[PDB]
């Protein structure tokens, strides 16, 4: 059946040349336009441009004009999308779509997007493997919702993913919630783990969070004390 | 052109949900709707006048009604839960402008309210010429919130990073927000506040240096 | 015998307006003046060249035969003929177009240069009508015809004209800011009419063989 298979995941440093392929099969390659869209993580779709295999014509969006370039190859039925210059904000999933929906009237002569690809994970945010810096979010101040207090530690400035956080070497499993990390503009991840513990036990019970970052072989344990 | 879509629309199973797409869009102007499930490529659901292409149920209909675009799904089921986008063709530049997006939530559990816990920068982090504020949001449903940081009642948008909501163990949604500030900036202001808005209601947490 | 044409005008019945043809057709007639304008005549805004001259020639025509000068499927292989319809010429709630004129659009992202001709062997003068589209916006011109410097050339032994349509936004008439100017000529028997265009051409579909004696 008609499908578009895209290139694999890509990791690049800022200023690098990001090139994404889009192979077409199941239909005559030189029939319809191919559109490219970019989706920032957990954000909307941004149109980039279109290229027609039959003619080679290209019309890019204003935001992407200049630094993006769409090429085509009828021999292999592949269209390319090369970003000459890259930045951290360009980290997104890139889709190639076929405009196989023929119009009906000259008043609305547009070829709608019907067949989509699978996406290409482009993560620029160029950094190197780095160990995590763990800082304790103390249970101090008025953190009492009644009998219970909240405490945790902050895993900051680590790369790549993932990291494993445990409490008291696995002794504390109830009330544990580890949040997903944020990809900062520096290209380094950062997440937080929090545990809801009774406030009465604070001062007598020791709360230690264990962080293991296998990509850097960094294992660190941090004691979270009130004050 | 710019197309505006509600961030989230909640509908109980069996009811009818309507998604709105606004802007100067004339009478018909094609108006194409797409469906994006988590971790999946967008799929076209309706085009032109209704016109469900392949297997989209007849419950899906696209009506313009003036300078607005409307997508209607009747007898909403679990499978309809996804993010829906509106797309038009601005003929002044031949640019395929997409919409903001709408998270259609099919209510399966009672709607909850966000829980906010804000942590001031730690003593050790300040010792490393760094200062970060951690705002943690949990146990809110539907999974769509807006986070706005304030510093002495002044809105702050510099250094703000926020995770997208994710389904937790209890099938609710959680998110986190961070404020990256210099040590001088942290103690320069008298107070720092984290504001979370969910389904209209707003929950505010404020911390101050010592 | 007279020629009664509904609410329609001479142009509407000769262009092939969707609502005009459902009322009347005829071969032998002597009177043609029914309604001047502001009626179902032109479902698409435009200018009819030599309308009064055509009215005089069409008056008192003894024999009238409608024939397909250019077959829809056979004539244009590398262009899309089914895409040409408009809401301003809608018939029975569905977008339509003139029955005697066919809109030519691009096919598969290209609009190849076309060269079609008709040789008159009917022993009767043949009425040929066509149109040239003037897009309201430049982007619509690129979408349908894939060329900005559009040219339409109609050349014969007796008639010869080259059209260079220009994009110009005009006041909305029948919900269409674009315009299609209509032109006609009479093909003497034994003569051939040549159509050459890279776009913006409303190629003829049906022609009329007529005699004035
Ligand atoms: C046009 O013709 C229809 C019937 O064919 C008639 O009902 C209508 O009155 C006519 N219009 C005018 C303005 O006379």
């Amino acid at each position: 059946q008609v499908q578009l298979v895209q290139s694999g995941a890509e990791v690049r440093k800022p200023g690098a040349s990001v090139k994404v392929s889009c192979k077409a099969s199941g239909y005559t390659f030189t029939d319809n336009y191919i559109h490219w869209v970019r989706q920032a993580p957990g954000q909307g779709l941004e149109w980039m441009g279109w290229i027609h295999p039959n003619s080679g014509a290209t019309k890019y969006a204003q935001k992407f004009e200049g630094w993006v370039t769409m090429t085509r190859d009828t021999s292999i039925s592949t269209v390319y999308m090369e970003l000459s210059r890259s930045r951290s904000d360009d980290t997104a999933v890139y889709y190639c779509a076929r405009a196989g929906l023929e119009p009906r009237s000259v008043d609305y002569y547009f070829y709608g997007l019907d067949v989509w690809g699978q996406g290409t994970a482009v993560t620029v945010s160029g950094a190197s493997t780095k160990g995590p810096s763990v800082f304790p979010l103390a249970p101090s101040s008025k953190s009492t919702s009644g009998g219970t207090a909240a405490l945790g530690c902050l895993v900051k400035d680590y790369f790549p993913e993932p990291v494993t956080v445990s409490w008291n070497s696995g002794a504390l499993t109830s009330g544990v919630h580890t949040f997903p990390a944020v990809l900062q503009s520096s290209g380094l991840y950062s997440l937080s783990s929090v545990v809801t513990v009774p406030s009465s036990s604070l001062g007598t019970q020791t709360y230690i969070c264990n962080v293991n970052h296998k990509p850097s072989n960094t294992k660190v344990d941090k004691r979270v004390e009130p004050k | 052109s710019v197309l505006t879509q509600p961030p989230s629309v909640s509908v109980a199973p069996g009811q009818t949900a309507t998604i709105t797409c606004g802007g100067n869009n004339i009478g018909r102007k094609r108006v194409d709707w797409f469906q994006q499930k988590p971790g999946q490529a967008p799929v076209l659901v309706v085009y032109e006048d209704s016109d469900r292409p392949s297997g989209i149920p007849e419950r899906f209909s696209d009506s313009n009604s003036g300078t607005t675009a409307t997508l209607t799904i009747s007898r909403v089921e679990a499978g309809d839960e996804a993010d829906y986008y509106c797309q038009v063709w601005d003929s002044d530049s031949d640019h395929v402008v997409f919409g903001g997006g709408t998270k259609l939530t099919v209510l399966g559990q009672p709607k909850a309210a966000p829980s906010v816990t804000l942590f001031p920068p730690s003593s050790e982090e300040l010792q490393a010429n760094k200062a970060t504020l951690v705002c943690l949001i949990s146990d809110f449903y539907p999974g769509a919130v807006t986070v706005a940081w304030k510093a002495d009642s002044s809105p702050v948008k510099a250094g703000v990073e926020t995770t997208t909501p994710s389904k937790q163990s209890n099938n609710k949604y959680a998110a986190s927000s961070y404020l990256s500030l210099t040590p001088e900036q942290w103690k320069s202001h008298r107070s720092y506040s984290c504001q979370v808005t969910h389904e209209g209601s707003t929950v505010e947490k404020t911390v101050a240096p010592t | 015998a007279p020629l009664q044409l509904g609410n329609c005008s001479i142009a509407g019945w000769i262009l092939g307006n969707p609502e005009c043809e459902s009322l009347f057709s005829k071969e032998s007639w002597s009177y043609i003046a029914e309604t001047p304008n502001s009626e179902n005549g032109t479902c698409y805004p435009g200018y009819f060249a030599d309308y009064e001259e055509l009215r005089e020639q069409l008056s008192s025509v003894s024999s009238f035969e409608r024939f397909e000068i250019f077959p829809k499927e056979s004539s244009w292989p590398n262009h899309t003929v089914t895409k040409g319809v408009t809401a301003s010429c809608s018939h029975n709630g569905k977008s339509s177009f003139y029955r005697n004129l066919l809109w030519l659009t691009e096919k598969n992202g290209l609009y190849p240069n076309l060269s079609k001709s008709y040789v008159n062997n009917k022993e009767k003068e043949v009425l040929v009508l066509w149109g040239v589209h003037h897009p309201s916006n430049i982007e619509d011109q690129r979408a349908i015809y894939h060329t900005e410097n559009a040219y339409v050339s109609v050349v014969s032994s007796h008639y010869s004209r080259r059209f260079t349509p220009e994009i110009a936004k005009r006041p909305k008439v029948r919900d269409q800011e674009g315009r299609i100017n209509y032109y006609w000529t009479l093909l003497e028997p034994g003569d051939t009419i040549i159509f050459e265009a890279n776009g913006n051409l409303i190629a003829p579909w049906y022609a009329f063989a007529l005699s004035r004696g």
